């Protein structure tokens, strides 16, 4: 089961918070 | 001028004169002295040599060890992995790469035994199954046994001794050092004198020599 | 010197420390003997068993690929410029062409996460090979090309001078089976390495410029020398894998004594080494038949060697031959007068009169399609010409055909033409010939 | 300041000189040893060769070789797909790349051939149409044949002979080896001494000399020992020639002249070993007891200072430089020596997957009885552990991980090898090369970079010529073990491409592994389930592309492996002249056709993936400089593409009439065009609009 | 044979016949018919005489290309089984004593594969193998050769048994591969040298070496011991040869078994660790009878501790 | 014990395999993987390895359907988890990461089995990881032609460049031409993938590698093989059948690349398919392989390099005989 | 068949 979804994820090349 | 595969070929053989250029020993250990060491932990990534495994002494023979009553020894054939001991007149190899391993002795002995060493044969006198000679010196005797070192299977070389019927009088001269050559020489020394015995041992039976001298 | 202090565990005494591998030598007279890092891929590194009233300890001395590797090991959670700091102790020491070419070992599997190890051996053979210079034309290589011209060198040290086979009356092979599998697996290993990275190494892909020219060129002839080392080993193996001294007995001398002086280096890097190879292969195809072009011609031989073979079967023979001939055909503008000739005689022992005129024709009509045997016997064979030569070739085919059909009347001289009425099989043979 | 195609440029021309800094041999091999490898069971992607077909010997063949009375000998001819079989004092020629070969019968020599070779022929001596001089040996005389190798429509050499009138009695040495140089100098030698014979031949018959004519470059006299050769080796861009000894003797002669041959270097095993034990690393796989088998010589192309690799039957690879005692009067050589060590690999051949120091003691390759060397360092050896079955060991260089290493003092001969098995009763007899020989430089450095030629020449093959028949094999790119994993990934999930391309990561880095991919997903290795591997490599591009960042900025792994693919697709073009004035083409139309249809299929990716792959699209600082790099490589692509169209409106049309109607500075600009010029400023801009404006001119005169 | 005789075209004619586009006074004879007859009385026990009529058949073929007096040897020896005698033995030392049938053609290659191509449709593949090993073609005779050990892989080999008698021969064509080095393609020559080596393994193991079993099985890189070779062991049984996937049971289990004896006999560590890594690798490999040995491999593995 | 000891559930999975009921180790290292307990990747990586080999053979008294029933199962995760570990090991190593980021992925990751959703998404595609995108792909039975088409095409690019970026540098050893790189990248998947007909479609992926040897000038002017995409797929295990039948579509449409006298490197591939297959068919196909190869000579005369041409033609028509 | 071999005329020149 994949569901592709580029609408809203997480950058990969920021930190968090 | 030249093909591809031709330049590189001059490259290879240059190479290969470069490598068998490396300086000889006389020439950087010439008259005076050197004091040059670069000293590394032994747990370093550039440690020059390192421990990889050990091997215990079996059981069966610390058994026999207290079992001595006067003298005991041991010593190494590291050229077919093989290990031995001695206590009083008996004799016990063992592969010492082998897990579990089985106890091959030697118990003919009827006096103490002093120096044992693994030495090759000399050629034609003996079956080509036979890689080596062991020589087994006793305060009375020196015994020389047939032994085949085939490898069989998956570790060590499987190994089984032959009786030779060679045998010789000690005489005065302690032996506590045998050693080999190349073509089967085999050279006695001890901790009586300075003086050098050899044994020379024979096929034939002859009536005014004999097999073993 | 290098040194260190091993403590094997308190309260047991050494007793005797014995060599377990093979006495070490780098080389059979004083200079180049002590040459560790020549041998780090030809030799077991030395293991030494060290006896003690408990026990053997096996001590195992570790080569400049074991340092280089596990040091890299330290680097891979490290820093960045960790790894450059980690590099330059070992070019101090070693030198730069020596620390690359343990790089590229590395990377290439040599070596005591190991795959975040080979990419940091990658990284540095890399960054750090330097680049190609001229001095004061000429060029000076980069030390990435030295380098791998020194590891590619130790690869086959062991084999390059030595002669390929042993001869006594017909028999071996100078170095083993074992080791050549070894050795062409590590060359290959090193080629694939090379493609697996032609765009990051600089040099492998396409480019002051003089030197990148130049450094290009010389890195191109290394990559040639590898891939004709892996053919050439690969021949090795097909000869001792077929019925060799069968070959050899039934050679030349010419032949034989070639192959009795026939170096590694000269198999692989030399034209009458190539040459040799052609001549041996040539007579194992023309064996078990006693490019598409060059595979074809074999086939045919081995059908037309199994048609002889035979009990005579109209059946299986016919089809054998009629086959023969197909393939022959397709190759006709390439066949020698050797393989012709003797494809030939094949033919007319088998009674295949017609077929071989055939072939004859064909490969006449091959080598020749402009006609220029035509012209020039119109003209008046004209020396010092160039179309002799195609006259030449097709001439060795029509004294063939005359071959043929001389054994077919003397084959059945005394035969009637007529048999109780319609014609005998000795009668058809004939007109379908001519 | 400076436009988009001219920055494009200037990263093509630093990519340009980074695949030409490949380390050259001499680097990665210095004095020392070696044992390094990675080993790969040969059915696997991973595998650097592996067979492809293979070609029995023809059945007419077998008959004539099992109806020998006295003595056989079989041998190839790679260059041009045909093998041959002598029997007795006959010889038979046949294209082994046929299914159905016709047998070329050649049987007027009246004793036993000995040996047999395919030479060059010596230039102004016969017509242009003779490719090759065929040269028979017998144990009476040799024979010249001239050849004519005519590539057919099927893709193999037709071959015809011709008669010369050229022979010489042999004399009482035997003739067992025969080697060519470039220019057609015939080399001979054999088993009944060491001394090396040259053949001269001129078309010119003499009163005072005839057509073809033998001497002894020797010269012996007095007391001589038995001794015999084992192998000829040519090196023509040293001009030199190496003979192998039965008692591994190695002696190098110079061609000082084109009549001349002098003996410079002779160097016995004991002083091969002499060397050997000066290195640091001894062993007891090479020692006096130790025959070298075969040599295969390096070119000058390849390495500066290695000249030869030396096989021992243990399976060593001996490594030889050799100097001359000066740098000034070609330059002869006078000193040989053992410099470094590639010792044999450890892992044996199995039928089941089995599962740090110098290893220099391994048996791995004992004994070996035949062994080849191909540039780069293709290495091909025999090992005839057992009687009946050869076991063939290949290896290439890792030039992956030859080419990541860093610093240059890390470099080691990293390989990748396999084994090959051939089926019980294959004993090979030869091998030889079947495509052109290998070169991605013109000079040490960069010469290996196998990973550069990818696009621009075929895989190299190999012919091994066995008793049975010849089998082909193959050396395998990047892109294609690349394309061969990920295909082994199409059922699997996404964690198994991933887990896949972090092995590609680790030994090639990644720029390289994701320019495999590019390549891969524009139809790469397609040449050989395809869609769904170029829709995995579509994927793992963008996935594994990385991205842009702060250190001026760092561009991502995806930009410099579009750039290093597209560089690499037109390394032959950028720094070449365009023209070569009757004026005429630098590159062949042919190869300029194939360049634009790979630069049209990398342009159609981008386009049809547009709006999935990151920084085509426009877009903080990094972003920017990665859409703006990105947009300049696509625009130098499309004027690469007009540019090639360019040149091949220009010669369809003809351009001497045109050259000839034009003005000097014109003549001149165009006589030193580059097509970096053409395709990235302005003059070659302004010069094709030059010469659009007369080549219309000259249309209208011609009025088709 | 002095082209008086007036052959009929079609083979399919009857013995006597005037062709359709023929004078209707003259008669044609099919030849080839008059010959297959008059053979095939003595082509059964007189083979050598039989040949010498067949080749005046040499210059016809047939419909389907063949030349005829080459079927007319495949079709006779193919009946007459006669090998050594009308195709040439090739004897166990590496030698080819010619035939019969060299006399009158030299290429011998198609018909020892047209002989060898049928007895190999036949199931004869022990014969189908020397046929195809007289014509030194190595691909097919390593090929059937693969088929007929990988069954008889973990059977015990007895005094003439049918493993004897395979893997003597198959030893017999080792050699003989080798000091001749001949090889097929690297798939089906690696997968028959390693059969080679585990019909070693077992015959090892069934007599009591378990010493020098357990360091063959060790060479082979084969069954994973150590926990890191797993990853790598169980992609490469992906693409070998399932004549060696078939015996992956077998080996499994006398691995274990071998492990098994050598415990009750730190190593103890040793031997457990190498326990556990034989049943990941086995649980991880879709095989035959992973039921039944992937249950008894895990028993074993805790007798042990 | 071993609901909240991974090294007790160890031997009772140990207790059930000297015994030989391997269907109910499988069983407890299958659930133990998907458990919530603290273990690494690389352990459920082992345990799943384990408990695909144990539910792998027959054991005594358990159904064939409930042996298959998990060890499909267990296969399933193990494909994944190898992702997700090969993914982890790739992004940790990645400079275009901060060093932040990934020690917040590092925990996510280095522990139990995520979905396959969320491996691509927030990971493998972000970083374009394209050749973990397509074992994805693989894993998940992802249906769609053209995706998979383009992200092999990307994957191509991509690994072109890192190859071609090393061939210029040259870097420690002497780097692999550009097609070599490739070449391993396919492998690593046909292996991997194990050849499945969604994410290998060889309909298309074979005419996009073809593509590739020509838009980028693989070929031998870098001494390369010319026929390297052949050799490549068919040494992979593709059909020789379905290979010349992809080679007969490309060259009658005449699609670029494939246009003008490139075509003439058509035919070179088609005469070393055609070669190896009727190769391995007399070492061990119809009208439609003759009409080809006839037509493939039209190609030749219709393009008359003069001698190559001409020592091609009669390799063909070598071929033509070999076949009828 | 016994290849055909093309005369020395057309071979060499001139």
């Amino acid at each position: 089961k994949l569901v592709i979804n580029k609408d809203m994820r997480t950058d990969l090349f920021s930190p968090p918070n | 001028d030249l093909p591809p595969v031709a330049k590189a070929a001059q490259v290879v053989n240059q190479t290969l004169q470069l490598d068998d250029s490396y300086p000889d020993l006389d020439s950087y250990c010439r008259p005076g002295a050197s004091s040059d060491y670069e000293m590394q932990s032994s747990d370093s990534s550039w440690a020059p040599f390192h421990v990889v495994r050990h091997h215990n002494i079996p059981d069966k023979v610390f058994e026999h060890l207290n079992a001595g009553e006067v003298f005991t020894k041991l010593g190494l054939f590291a050229e077919i992995g093989y290990a031995w001991a001695s206590i009083d007149s008996s004799l016990f190899l063992w592969d010492y790469t082998h897990p579990n391993p089985e106890l091959i002795g030697y118990e003919e002995a009827t006096h103490t035994i002093t120096a044992v060493a693994l030495v090759p044969p000399k050629p034609g006198v003996f079956v080509k199954t036979i890689t080596h000679v062991l020589v087994v010196a006793t305060t009375s005797e020196i015994i020389l046994l047939g032994v085949s070192a085939t490898p069989t299977p998956s570790g060590s070389k499987s190994l089984t001794l032959y009786s030779t019927r060679m045998s010789v009088h000690r005489g005065g001269s302690d032996v506590s050092f045998i050693v080999g050559t190349k073509d089967g020489r085999i050279f006695l020394g001890g901790e009586s004198d300075t003086d050098i015995h050899e044994i020379f041992y024979q096929q034939e039976e002859r009536w005014f020599s004999s097999r073993c001298g | 010197e290098q040194g260190t202090w091993i403590e094997l565990e308190n309260g047991n005494r050494t007793i005797e420390i014995g060599l377990t591998t093979a006495p070490f030598a780098a080389a059979k007279q004083p200079l180049g003997f002590g040459n560790e890092l020549a041998v780090q891929f030809d030799q077991v590194p030395g293991e030494f068993a060290v006896l003690t009233n408990t026990g053997v300890h096996i001590v195992r001395r570790r080569r400049l690929v074991d340092i280089f590797a596990k040091a890299l090991g330290n680097c891979v959670s490290a820093s960045d410029d960790a790894l450059e700091r980690e590099v330059r102790k070992f070019i101090n020491q070693y030198g730069r062409v020596e620390t690359i070419a343990a790089a590229l070992a590395v990377a290439c599997g040599q070596g005591s996460m190991d795959r975040n190890t080979e990419n940091l051996a990658r990284a540095a053979f890399i960054e750090y090979g330097g680049q190609p210079r001229l001095a004061a034309e000429s060029v000076r290589l980069s030390s990435r090309h030295d380098a791998l011209a020194l590891y590619l060198t130790r690869l086959v040290r062991t084999l390059w001078k030595a002669k390929v086979v042993q001869v006594g009356s017909g028999s071996d092979i100078s170095s083993t089976i074992p080791t050549l599998v070894t050795i062409q697996e590590n060359v290959e290993r090193l080629r694939n390495f090379l493609e697996a990275n032609k765009s990051t190494i600089q040099g492998l892909a396409p480019p002051e410029d003089i030197a990148n020219q130049k450094e290009h060129q010389a890195l191109h002839a290394l990559q040639k020398l590898m891939e004709s080392i892996s053919e050439g080993i690969s021949f090795v193996l097909m000869l001792f894998d077929e019925r060799v001294s069968d070959i050899y007995a039934r050679l030349d001398a010419v032949s034989q004594q070639q192959l009795k002086d026939l170096t590694y280096e000269q198999l692989f890097s030399q034209t009458p080494g190539k040459e040799l190879a052609k001549v041996l292969v040539k007579a194992i195809v023309n064996r078990n038949i006693a490019a598409p072009d060059d595979v074809v011609t074999f086939k045919a031989q081995e059908q037309l060697q199994r048609a002889s073979e035979q009990a005579h079967n109209a059946p299986v023979l016919r089809a054998l031959l009629a086959e023969s001939l197909r393939l022959f055909e397709q190759v006709a503008g390439s066949l020698t007068p050797a393989n012709l000739t003797t494809a030939v005689e094949q033919m007319i022992s088998l009674k295949y009169y017609a077929g071989a005129i055939q072939l004859c024709l064909t490969v006449a009509q091959q080598k020749d399609r402009g006609n220029t045997a035509l012209s020039w016997v119109n003209d008046g064979k004209p020396a010092n010409d160039s179309r002799k030569k195609a006259f030449d070739e097709r001439k060795i085919c029509y004294n063939l055909i005359h071959q043929v059909l001389d054994k077919l009347e003397s084959d059945f001289a005394g035969e009637p033409e007529l048999v109780d009425g319609r014609p005998t099989l000795a009668a058809t043979k004939r007109m379908e010939a001519y | 300041d400076l436009p988009p195609v001219a920055k494009a440029a200037q990263v093509v021309n630093q990519t340009l000189q980074l695949d030409d800094s490949y380390p050259d041999l001499d680097s990665y091999c210095r004095p020392g040893a070696s044992s390094d490898y990675e080993m790969q069971s040969s059915d696997s992607s991973w595998a650097p060769f592996h067979v492809v077909r293979h070609h029995n010997i023809p059945d007419k063949v077998f008959e004539h070789l099992n109806a020998g009375e006295v003595f056989t000998k079989l041998g190839l001819f790679a260059e041009i797909g045909y093998a041959w079989a002598s029997i007795d004092s006959s010889l038979f020629l046949w294209d082994y790349t046929h299914p159905n070969p016709e047998l070329i019968g050649y049987e007027e020599a009246t004793h036993t051939i000995t040996a047999v070779a395919l030479v060059p022929p010596k230039p102004g001596v016969f017509v242009k149409t003779i490719t090759h001089v065929l040269v028979v040996a017998t144990t009476s005389e040799i024979i010249l044949l001239g050849v004519s190798a005519t590539p057919t429509p099927s893709g193999s050499k037709s071959l015809t002979l011709y008669s010369t009138r050229m022979s010489v009695h042999r004399g009482g040495s035997d003739v067992s080896f025969i080697v060519g140089t470039k220019d057609g100098r015939i080399f001979l030698g054999g088993e009944s001494d060491t001394d090396i014979h040259e053949i001269f031949y001129q078309q010119e018959e003499r009163w005072f000399s005839s057509r073809c004519g033998k001497i002894n470059h020797s010269h012996p006299f007095g007391s001589r020992q038995q001794e015999w050769l084992r192998g000829l080796y040519v090196d023509d861009t040293r001009n030199l020639l190496y003979s192998l000894s039965n008692r591994s003797t190695i002696r190098t002669y110079h061609m000082e002249g084109p009549e001349k041959l002098t003996k410079v270097i002779e160097k016995d095993k004991t002083s091969c070993l002499r060397d050997f034990a000066h290195m640091a690393d001894s062993s007891p796989l090479f020692t006096d007891k130790t025959n070298i088998v075969a040599l295969s010589p390096i070119p000058a192309t390849e390495a500066s200072k290695l000249h030869l690799m030396a096989l021992t039957d243990t399976g060593c690879r001996l490594f030889l430089s050799a100097t001359s005692s000066a740098s000034y009067t070609a330059l002869a050589p006078q000193s040989m020596q053992l410099q470094f060590v590639k010792f044999p690999p450890r892992e044996s051949p199995t039928r089941i997957r089995t599962l740090s120091q110098l290893d220099k003691t391994s048996r791995a390759l004992d004994p070996s009885a035949l062994g080849f060397r191909f540039s780069p360092g293709y290495f091909f050896d025999v090992v005839r552990k057992h009687p009946n079955q050869d076991m063939l060991f290949v290896s290439a260089p890792d030039t992956g991980r030859i080419k990541v290493t860093q610093p240059a003092s890390a470099l080691k001969y990293f390989e990748q090898g396999t084994w090959i098995e051939l089926e019980n009763g294959n004993r090979t007899i030869e091998i030889g090369l079947t495509t052109a020989p290998f070169a991605a430089a013109k000079q040490p450095l960069g010469f290996g970079n196998e990973l550069a030629v990818q696009f621009d020449q075929v895989p190299g093959e190999f012919a091994v010529l066995t008793n049975t028949g010849v089998h082909i094999v193959r050396r395998r790119r990047l892109v294609d073990i690349f394309a061969k994993a990920l295909g082994n990934c199409v059922s699997a999930s996404d964690d198994a491409l991933e887990r896949e391309v972090r092995k590609f990561i680790n030994q090639y880095g990644r720029v390289e592994t994701i320019a495999a991919a590019l390549a891969v997903a524009c139809g790469q290795g397609s040449d050989l389930m395809d869609r769904n591997t170029e829709n995995l490599a579509r994927a793992a591009f963008i996935e594994y592309g990385g991205q842009p960042r702060l250190a001026s900025v760092r561009l991502s792994s995806r930009h410099d492996a579009l750039a290093l693919y597209l560089t690499r697709l037109v390394r032959t073009l950028w720094k070449a002249k365009v023209v070569q004035v009757d004026i005429s083409s630098t590159i062949p139309t042919s190869k300029l056709v194939t360049i634009q249809e790979n630069v049209e299929r990398l342009r159609n990716f981008l386009e049809a993936n547009k709006s999935t792959i990151q920084g085509l699209a426009p877009p903080d600082i990094a972003n920017q400089k990665e859409h703006q790099a990105l947009h300049a490589l696509q625009k130098l692509m499309e004027s690469i593409s007009e540019g090639i169209s360019f040149v091949l409106m220009l010669f369809d049309e003809r351009v001497s009439d045109i050259y000839a109607r034009l003005d000097a500075v014109s003549q001149q600009q165009l006589k030193d065009l580059t097509y970096e010029q053409l395709f990235s400023q302005t003059p070659g801009k302004e010069l094709a609009k030059v010469l659009v404006k007369a080549i219309v001119n000259r249309n209208i005169a011609s009025g088709a | 044979e002095l082209k008086l005789l007036l052959k009929s075209s079609g083979q399919s004619a009857q013995l006597l016949s005037h062709e359709p586009g023929d004078p209707p006074c003259l008669r044609r004879l099919n030849f080839v018919r008059l010959l297959m007859l008059y053979t095939r009385k003595f082509e059964s026990t007189d083979p050598r005489e039989a040949l010498q009529y067949f080749y005046f058949l040499r210059d016809e073929k047939d419909s389907q290309g063949e030349n005829m007096f080459l079927r007319c040897v495949s079709e006779l020896v193919i009946e007459s089984r006669e090998f050594d005698m009308i195709l040439g033995k090739l004897e166990n030392d590496g030698s080819r004593k010619p035939g019969v049938i060299d006399k009158f053609t030299s290429d011998t290659k198609p018909i020892i594969n047209k002989v060898a191509s049928v007895a190999e449709n036949k199931g004869l593949f022990e014969e189908a193998a020397k046929l195809y090993d007289l014509a030194k073609n190595a691909d097919k005779v390593l090929e059937l050769m693969n088929k007929l050990l990988s069954p008889v892989v973990p059977q015990i080999s007895a005094p003439q048994s049918n493993k004897e008698r395979l893997k003597n021969m198959a030893l017999s064509i080792a050699e003989r591969y080798r000091a001749q080095g001949i090889s097929a393609n690297k798939f089906v020559d690696s997968t028959f040298y390693l059969l080679l080596d585990l019909i070693t393994f077992f015959d090892e193991y069934h007599s009591g070496h378990i010493d020098r079993a357990f360091d063959i099985i060790e060479r082979l890189k084969l069954v994973p011991l150590n926990q890191e070779s797993v990853e790598e062991r169980v992609a490469a049984f992906r693409n070998f040869s399932d004549e060696i996937r078939h015996n992956l049971s077998e080996v499994l289990l006398a691995t274990m078994n071998i492990l098994f004896t050598q415990f009750k006999r730190d190593r103890d560590s040793q031997l457990r660790s190498q326990a556990r890594t034989l049943i990941t690798f086995a649980g991880m490999i879709p095989y035959r009878t992973s039921g039944d040995t992937n249950a008894r491999l895990v028993q074993m593995e805790v007798l042990m501790n | 014990l071993a609901e909240t000891d991974f090294r007790h559930a160890e031997l009772l999975c140990r207790f059930y395999t000297t015994r030989s009921r391997f269907f109910e180790a499988a069983q407890v290292q299958t659930n133990l993987a998907k458990s919530d307990l603290n273990i690494s990747l690389k352990d459920r990586i082992i345990l799943l390895s384990r408990a695909k080999g144990n539910a792998s053979v027959n054991t005594i008294g358990i159904s064939r359907q409930q042996q298959q029933q998990l060890n499909h199962e267990a296969s399933e995760l193990l494909e994944i988890a190898h992702i997700q570990d090969d993914l982890l090991e790739r992004l940790v190593a990645d400079p275009r990461i901060p060093e932040e980021r990934k020690a917040e992925i590092e925990e996510f990751l280095d522990g139990p089995i995520r979905t396959l959703t969320d491996l691509f998404n927030d990971y493998a595609d972000q970083a374009n990881y394209y050749d973990l995108c397509l074992l994805i792909f693989h894993a998940a039975d992802f249906h769609n032609p053209r995706t998979i088409l383009d992200t092999w095409n990307n994957l191509i690019n991509q690994s072109h460049f890192e190859a071609e970026q090393r061939r210029e540098y040259w870097p420690i050893a002497e780097p692999p031409l550009p097609y070599v790189y490739v070449s391993q990248q396919i492998q690593l998947i046909a292996h991997r993938t194990s050849l499945d007909s969604l994410i290998f479609p060889v309909n298309s992926l074979l005419p996009v590698v073809c593509a590739y040897a020509i838009n980028n000038g693989q070929d031998a002017s870098i001494g390369a093989d010319p026929c390297w995409p052949i050799q490549l797929f068919l040494n992979l295990g593709v059909p020789h059948a379905l290979v010349v039948q992809v080679l007969e579509n490309v060259l009658d449409t005449q699609e670029a690349p494939f246009t003008g006298r490139r075509r003439k490197l058509v035919v070179q591939w088609i005469a070393m398919a055609v070669d190896m297959w009727v190769r391995e068919v007399e070492r061990r196909m119809g009208s439609w392989v003759s009409e080809l190869l006839g037509r493939a000579d039209q190609v030749l005369t219709q393009i008359a390099d003069a001698e190559e041409i001409a020592s091609l033609r009669r390799t063909v028509k070598g071929l033509k005989r070999s076949v009828d | 068949r016994k290849a055909k071999l093309l005369p020395m005329e057309e071979a060499l020149l001139p």
